């Protein structure tokens, strides 16, 4: 029953799950309901109301299937209903509705006005009402908003609310706590009892936090040196967020701490408590902060934009300095003083130098503007909390708008060598080329306004096409993975029943319950890892402090326990080695189902564990308990070797992290957990992991498409990225836009710069055109004439030897000059060039070379004597001259236009090799990124790494390395574009897309159709269980 | 459209002469050389063809 | 260039010897990590315009499980490979009574000669390998995971545990460079132990078809 | 049981050759001319008139020469006869447009070569103004 | 017997079992557990699952064509 | 879609037309039976180009009507299922857009139309316009649609289209 579309308005009072609907719309919509004795009277009164009154029924259906309209009401007897009938009663409060393939259900609330109300935490919408009870029950159980998961008007106030400065009087506290649904009813004790009570904002927010959840976060304006300083725990600026036992002891909240992220209060509560409790957390924050906002208040005005005169002079001074610097650069290029970089030309190099000067000025002036704003300033409050806006937006409002680039470059010369008629011809100054030095508040000049419009026009055009293209990808991905689902054997299969993945995400765990954490058994070197993990029982004094007197005696009494302690460390050391191969990059961050560090902290608070007293936990219990826990955690149930082998692989990382986190030394050194605490810890891990198992019947394919399509909207050597690359990744078109190849060098040359140039030349393809200066066809009657005067001196001595002079020689010539500068860059030699011409073309012509030491290089080519004795020699020379200047490769590989060589500052490109000590170190290795794909020939080259040399073109990798290598390459390219803008996507979703494309052994283009179900189990009735039961009537 | 053939193509005679101008007439399906058009006009002499195209003989 | 040929031929020999080891044939330890310096010393002369040719580069290895299952790696020694030379090689292999042989063809192959590999008897198994392909070891590449060929006994047990069919398993082209490297044919299952980021290790099985 | 996207349809239509909307107008014009003057016969059926306007409104080519040139140009390729009229009638603006509208083309046509075919059709089709 | 599926009950199974049972309860179906005034049918079925009395038997179809009969009472629910 | 075919039709000729040059009457009769009709199997027979040949006239016993199997060349309009083709809008209603694909008429349901589109009864004339107003479908508007299915009714073919697929609309 689709409804009439109506606009959307916000309503913080309503819960996020609840939705407001007008009376008129609900009157038209009807919900068939089966009448039962327990609610026979309820349907009897509603039907009596009629359709004139809103709480009525449009139609009533009898057992035989006949529908009687209630508008007429012909007979009172017909109005009366019997048990088992279906009544289409109008929608009322408490009903479940579903609207925007993943749809979220909502609980309808009737409101007086017409427009729909949604507790966003505008666009028209239509809400669908599930008529059947079965689907209504299912929707409310899995499709509700709490299971699907803050406005910018609340995050900004939240940061102000938690500020230490905020103090609340008794009267104010009463109002804030009244809106708190999850309130025990007891007013907390004031922080400042005298001279007058004053509740801090955190104290009120402490009750908002549900249950006891512990996490540590940092405010956006958190100085880096503050953590290293002695005031790390006592933050000078309250920039550190710590929560203990559900109480916000310190720290100002913001998007980083309260907003959705890998680690946040909402995220931690979702895993610790669930979705229902998490929703109340959202509602409490929205309601309480809104009431407080009426007291504090949030605003914005000219005063925020108006900065102090001191900063205005600095901004103009920086702008003036940048403008003068640009003129100096222009003057250097005008006088030919500027020297182009070897990897760029003069015109492009000048555009690069000027761009940096203007770009740097905007950032420097913009950064000063951020410091200019005071705490009271409203502009700073928004950015500091990170709710809305950005530091760049403030920069364009206060300091400077910045350069207005068009098509990735400055304003082009639309007119004859001038951007606009006002500017002189061939003007490359700041104002002429579109540099906007005036902020929005100050006002732009007439020239700047048009240039600003040109820049804005490009963004609008890109935005218009970006949505169209991005939306196309979302539909295409869903169709190709619509049938992908997890079956009851913990396998991912499609409609055809083909195995896409043995285990979902290669681990068999849901992508929602997994939490980010960093196991600490791979980063420490061989000196810190041993000290931090290997238990040392030789120190009598140390053990007494850590363990009670009896425990120290027990461990040193029998050698059986001592062997186990060393054995446990050996497993950790063995786990250390296997991690290195699994993680060559060495990054500690990794995705795991449940967070042990947080869970351990919860155990400490629940049991009130203090590190001062010795821990009563037996170290042998930790190793024994962990051993038992590992067996209880099962992914591939069975006893066959394949199941046992798969089980170890599936839980390889989890077991390694579990053992490292839970060991004899750590549990007695820092964690200090008691015997009872450890027992509770083991049970919690077992329960959390069990809940993390991928539930059969989950549309992982559809989830992956939604998870992959959402970041696609926020996407948009020159490497094409964003939508253009994402389009070229799903599409297997043989010719991408910029099929770049990254070449990694090995050995001594990988470190030196000059030694890497010869490799650059031998990979780059160079033709005679790029190395030649000029060519001509001269006439010489006899061989000794040599009409050219300059070359007569050197040709004579060379020609004395009768080489190819055994007979008559044609009087034509093909003398061609070679550029001196180009030869030096390629380190070419005259003999090398001559050899290729003779060998490449054969014995059809003969070439003569001059001395290399000569300032000008002369290359004379004449047709071979054998062919001399229809284009005899004159027209043929013209024909051959063009051929050797176009399709002649002196040295290099075809399809390689240019090679970019530069030391990689990024860590991923840099080689990471394990040092002797153990700590990871990344050396500096030269990398040659080259345009075009020649991986087959580039790999088979001297001084080129055959292992780390990978291309970005999946098609090339398929024909060289195979489909299996493409799966990893496709993952890297998909992750590279997704991570370019800072967004992150779970690996399981990315792996699923690659597996489906490569499931058939060859690259498959994503289904272009893009047109766009819980049937793996059936419910069966049992008579044995029905023997008991009494009818309600 | 008085087009000019690209140098990309290679041939026995095409490479020698290289780049030649071809003009397509509105009612002629194929591309006929521009030089022939002037001959049809009445300028049989080849020098007259260069006179109308090349104004600066010194260059 | 004579010097360039030494490295080009040395890489082919090094990769070829490692190919047999990966397949499952008995290969001497010294021949796998043989250095370029020893390549010239072993032959004692420059390959091009010298006594060392491609004909004598032929190597003979025996399967580890059974010594009677020898393998051949022939070199055409010619710019292009024709039918006549191919018939000679198989005819020559007939005397030794061997079932598999490897041909290291140069960049160019006669299209008619390609048909020789298709019309050969079922007991004839000739696998073509381009010179450029063997200059690098595909297996050692980081993107390429560890590939292990599954025996018939394992395949039947594997399907019984997972209750799977031949079509349900992921497919892999027979012409894949990795498939050609292992010399696998239709009906063979390849065990892929890749280092999955999530679970650390993830074993995948693909059927050649 | 028949679907145009999958190139499945009754076997009888295989022998038939497709026709362009503009080309059909010429055939209808030839039929119209003889009926109007050559023979004294009842007026043409309403169905004939309806399709005549449809072809005229959607006619992408002026004369037979333009129609023949496109037909000959597309015949050189391996384009299926069903796509021959479908591509010309639709006049996709870009290669991506045609593949989505015509799933068959994606099977045996690359993103680059087909783009060089659609743009050729653009140079042939002309507007009234 | 010889059942290899997870002992726990998936969220999808729980939603369908309660939904189907709730629909049955609304159709004058008997209730195994005692009734303490719970009018809404979903609440009646919800406590039935808690007490492990729902007669519904879940037949999980394996991808290979085999099926396993898992009782709601046998399966371990999360409360 | 328009095709060139060779069909067979048994022409029933009355004995009254047994005069001189009776083949002309058979030829002209074929321009009325198969012309302007719509066979359910081959679609609308919009026009007939030429006649291939006329078979021998067999006299049906008892009936007395001579049957003439004649082969002719004609062009048909057969809408293949799942085929995208341009259409002309003839009317617009709350139920959905009513299109006209040549001789036949194709109806577009509201559900098949993208959700962004919204019917406007106030605007004169009615036209399915989205809120953004970027694309509007007025009457006699050239729009592209995909025929999900076709049904034959009362010797006529009725088609159902949709615009959910990409690039279906004004363009």
């Amino acid at each position: 029953d689709f409804s009439a579309r109506t606009v959307i308005t916000p309503d913080p009072n309503l819960s996020i799950d609840q939705v407001g609907v007008p009376r008129s719309i609900a009157a038209n919509m009807t919900f068939a309901e089966i009448v039962t004795p327990f609610n026979i009277d309820r349907l009897q009164e509603l039907v009596r109301r009629g359709n004139s009154q809103y709480p009525g029924a449009k139609y009533i259906i009898r057992d035989n299937g006949d529908r009687i309209d209630l508008r007429f009401h012909p007979k009172p007897s017909d109005l009366h209903l019997q048990t088992g009938y279906k009544v289409e009663r109008h929608m009322c409060d408490g009903d479940i509705v579903i609207f925007n393939m993943s749809m979220m259900g909502h609980r309808v609330r009737i409101l007086p006005w017409s427009t729909f109300r949604l507790n966003l935490s505008g666009d028209e919408m239509n809400l669908h009402l599930p008529q059947s009870l079965e689907t209504r029950a299912e929707i409310q159980e899995l499709a509700m908003v709490p299971r699907m998961i803050i406005v910018q008007d609340t995050l900004t106030a939240v940061r102000k609310f938690t500020k230490r400065d905020v103090f609340l009087e008794r009267g104010e506290v009463m109002n804030l706590l009244m809106f708190l649904s999850t309130w025990d009813g007891k007013v907390p004790q004031p922080a400042i009892l005298k001279p007058r009570p004053l509740w801090t904002g955190k104290q009120i927010f402490s009750l908002i936090i549900p249950g006891h959840i512990n996490c540590i976060r940092t405010h956006s304006t958190h100085p880096d040196d503050e953590d290293s300083g002695p005031y790390k725990h006592i933050s000078p600026g309250d920039t550190k967020v710590v929560v203990e036992n559900g109480e916000l002891i310190m720290g100002i909240l913001c998007k980083k701490s309260l907003g959705t992220s890998a680690g946040s209060l909402v995220h931690i509560s979702y895993l610790e408590m669930g979705h229902d409790i998490t929703r109340l957390f959202y509602s409490n924050i929205q309601t309480v902060i809104n009431n407080w906002l009426l007291i504090e208040g949030h605003t914005i005005g000219i005063g925020d934009s108006i900065a102090d005169s001191k900063t205005y002079q600095d901004i103009q001074n920086t702008i003036k300095k940048a403008k003068q610097d640009v003129i100096e650069v222009i003057e250097k290029a005008h006088n030919n003083e500027l020297e182009p970089t070897p990897g760029n030309t003069l015109r492009q190099t000048f555009e690069n130098q000027v761009n940096r000067i203007l770009n740097d000025a905007r950032d420097k002036t913009g950064s000063s503007a951020q410091k200019s704003l005071s705490e009271y300033n409203n502009f700073k409050s928004m950015v500091v909390s990170g709710a809305k806006g950005s530091k760049i937006n403030i920069s364009q409002v206060i300091a400077v708008v910045g350069q207005q680039n068009v098509e990735g470059k400055r304003i082009p010369f639309g007119f004859k060598h001038r951007t606009l008629p006002h500017f002189i011809k061939d003007d490359y100054g700041p104002e002429s080329r579109g540099f906007v030095e005036n902020s929005y508040l100050a006002g732009l000049t007439p020239t700047e306004f048009f240039f600003h419009a040109m820049g804005g026009r490009e963004g609008l055009i890109d935005t218009a096409v970006k949505t169209a293209e991005t939306g196309y990808i979302q539909r295409r991905l869903i169709k190709s993975m619509e049938s992908v689902m997890v079956k009851y054997d913990a396998t991912v299969r499609n409609s055809i029943n083909q195995v896409v993945q043995l285990r979902y995400g290669e681990d068999g765990l849901a992508g929602e319950s997994v939490e980010f954490q960093n196991l600490a058994t791979l980063k420490p070197s061989n000196k810190a890892f041993e000290k931090k993990f290997r238990f040392d029982y030789t120190n009598e004094r140390a053990l007494r402090r850590t363990l009670q007197e009896d425990l120290v005696k027990d461990v040193l009494s029998n050698a059986h326990i001592q062997n186990e302690l060393e054995r446990e460390f050996e497993r950790m050391r063995e786990d250390r080695e296997v991690l290195r191969v699994i993680f060559p990059t060495g990054d500690s961050k990794v995705v795991l189902p449940c967070n042990l560090l947080r869970m351990i902290w919860n155990a400490q608070k629940i049991f009130h564990i203090n590190p001062r007293l010795p821990s009563d936990l037996h170290p042998i219990k930790v190793v024994e308990g962990v051993k038992e826990l590992s067996k209880k955690l099962v992914i591939v149930n069975g006893d066959d070797p394949l199941s046992r082998q798969a089980q170890e692989n599936a839980t390889l990382l989890f077991n390694i992290h579990l053992r490292s986190t839970l060991c004899s030394r750590r549990m007695a050194e820092e964690f200090r957990l008691s015997g009872e605490a450890f027992d509770w810890l083991l049970g919690e891990i077992e329960s959390k992991f069990n809940q993390a198992i991928a539930h059969p019947g989950e549309m992982v394919g559809a989830l992956a498409a939604q998870s992959l399509g959402e970041p696609a909207t926020q996407m948009t050597k020159n490497v094409t990225l964003g939508v253009p690359r994402l389009k070229e990744l799903i599409n297997i078109s043989k010719k991408p836009k910029t099929p770049s190849l990254t070449v990694f060098l090995l050995g001594q040359s990988a470190r030196d710069a000059e030694r890497a140039k010869d490799i650059l030349c031998r990979l780059e393809h160079t033709t005679l055109r790029k190395v030649t200066a000029n060519t001509a066809i001269y006439y010489d009657p006899n061989p000794q004439s040599t009409v050219v005067a300059e070359d007569q001196e050197w040709v004579n001595v060379y020609y004395e030897m009768p080489d190819f002079d055994v007979a008559r020689i044609s009087p034509w010539l093909l003398r061609v000059e070679l550029d001196r500068k180009h030869m030096t860059d390629r380190k070419l030699t005259m003999e090398q060039i001559a050899e290729k011409i003779n060998a490449g073309f054969g014995d059809d012509l003969n070439c003569i070379f001059n001395d290399d030491n000569a300032e000008k290089l002369v290359l004379r080519i004449r047709i071979m004597n054998s062919d001399e004795n229809k284009m005899d020699d004159d027209v043929f020379l013209r024909c051959i001259e063009s051929n050797m200047l176009t399709d002649m490769t002196l040295q290099g590989i075809e399809q390689i236009s240019k090679v970019y060589m530069h030391l990689p500052q990024t860590d991923n490109k840099k080689k990471i090799i394990i040092t002797e000590d153990g700590e990871f170190k990344a050396l500096q290795e030269w990398i040659l990124e080259t345009d075009g794909v020649s991986l087959m020939r580039v790999l088979s080259e001297k001084d080129v790494d055959p292992v780390r040399t990978t291309s970005n073109d999946i098609v090339e990798i398929f024909t060289v390395l195979g489909i299996e290598a493409v799966r990893k390459a496709l993952e890297r390219e998909l992750y590279h574009v997704i991570s370019f803008d800072g967004s992150y996507v779970n690996y399981r979703h990315l792996a699923l897309l690659c597996d489906t494309m490569t499931c058939r052994g060859h690259l498959m283009a994503i289904t272009r159709h893009g047109v766009n179900g819980t049937g793996c189990f059936d419910l069966l009735l049992d008579a044995e269980k029905c023997k008991y039961g009494m009818e309600i009537p | 459209w008085v087009s000019m053939l690209a140098r990309g193509g290679q041939g026995a005679k095409k490479s020698a002469i290289g780049q030649r101008i071809v003009a397509t007439l509105p009612y002629i399906k194929q591309e006929v050389p521009i030089i022939i058009v002037f001959r049809a006009l009445g300028f049989v002499s080849d020098r007259d063809i260069l006179e109308h195209i090349i104004y600066d003989f010194e260059d | 260039d004579d010097e360039e040929e030494t490295y080009r031929l040395w890489k082919i020999r090094k990769t070829i010897m490692q190919l047999c080891h990966d397949r499952g044939y008995l290969v001497t330890q010294d021949e796998l990590d043989q250095t370029l310096e020893e390549f010239k010393a072993q032959f004692g002369d420059k390959p091009s315009e010298g006594r060392p040719r491609r004909t004598d580069l032929t190597v003979l290895v025996a399967h580890n499980d059974d010594p009677t299952d020898q393998m051949f790696v022939f070199f055409p020694e010619e710019p292009k490979v024709g039918i006549k030379t191919i018939k000679v090689y198989c005819q020559r292999m007939q005397e030794e009574n061997i079932t598999r042989a490897l041909i290291v063809v140069q960049q160019g192959m006669t299209p008619s000669a390609k048909q020789s590999l298709v019309d050969m008897a079922p007991k004839y198994i000739l696998e073509q390998f381009l010179q450029q392909e063997l200059l690098i070891n595909i297996t050692e590449h980081e993107l390429v995971p560890e590939h292990v060929v599954m025996t018939k006994e394992e395949v039947t047990e594997l399907l019984a545990r997972y209750k799977l069919r031949e079509n349900q398993l992921p497919r892999i082209q027979a012409g894949d460079p990795v498939a050609r490297y292992f010399g696998i044919k239709r009906g063979q299952v390849v065990k892929i132990i890749r280092p999955s980021e999530t679970a650390g290790r993830y074993i995948t099985y693909r059927l050649v078809q | 049981e028949e679907d145009a996207s999958q190139l499945i349809f009754p076997k009888e239509f295989e022998t038939a050759e497709t026709l362009l909307n503009s080309e059909v107008h010429m055939l209808l014009e030839h039929r119209k001319q003889q009926n109007e003057s050559a023979e004294d016969e009842q007026e043409l059926s309403e169905v004939f008139m309806k399709t005549l306007n449809y072809t005229a409104r959607f006619s992408r080519f002026k004369n037979r020469e333009t129609i023949a040139s496109v037909r000959s140009l597309l015949l050189q390729k391996k384009l299926h006869k069903f796509e021959l009229a479908c591509l010309a009638n639709l006049c996709p603006e870009t290669a991506e447009e045609s593949k989505a509208l015509i799933p068959s083309l994606e099977g045996r046509f690359e993103d680059e070569e087909l783009q060089q075919i659609l743009d050729d059709i653009q140079t042939k089709r002309s507007f009234q103004y | 017997q010889k059942r290899i599926t997870t002992p726990y009950m998936t969220k999808y199974e729980r939603a369908r079992v309660l939904g189907t049972r709730a629909l049955q309860i609304a159709m004058c179906a008997p209730v195994m557990v005692e009734l303490e005034g719970e009018t809404d049918p979903l609440l009646i079925a919800m406590k039935e699952l808690k007490a492990r009395k729902i007669p519904i038997i879940i037949r999980r179809y394996l991808p290979d064509g085999s099926y396993e009969d898992w009782g709601v009472d046998e399966l371990i629910i999360s409360d | 879609m328009f095709y060139h075919i060779s069909l067979e039709h048994e022409i029933l000729l009355h004995p009254r037309y047994f005069g001189p040059n009776l083949l002309n009457t058979v030829k002209q009769k074929l321009f009325t039976e198969v012309e302007g009709t719509c066979t359910g199997k081959y679609g609308f027979v919009i026009a007939v180009t030429t006649i291939d040949n006329i078979g021998a006239g067999v006299i049906q016993p008892g009936r007395g009507f001579v049957l003439y199997p004649v082969k002719y060349k004609a062009i048909v309009f057969r809408p293949f299922k799942g085929e995208v083709v341009d259409a002309v809008v003839t009317q617009v209603n709350k139920v959905g857009l009513f299109t006209e694909i040549g001789p036949m008429s194709c109806f577009i349901s509201r559900h098949s139309i993208p959700s962004e589109m919204e019917f406007d009864p106030n605007s004169n004339p009615p036209c399915y316009k989205t809120m953004d107003e970027d694309i509007v479908i007025q009457q006699d508007d050239e729009i592209r649609l995909k025929i999900v299915g076709t049904r034959v009714d009362k010797n006529d073919i009725f088609a159902i289209g949709s615009l959910m697929d990409d690039y279906l609309g004004l363009v």
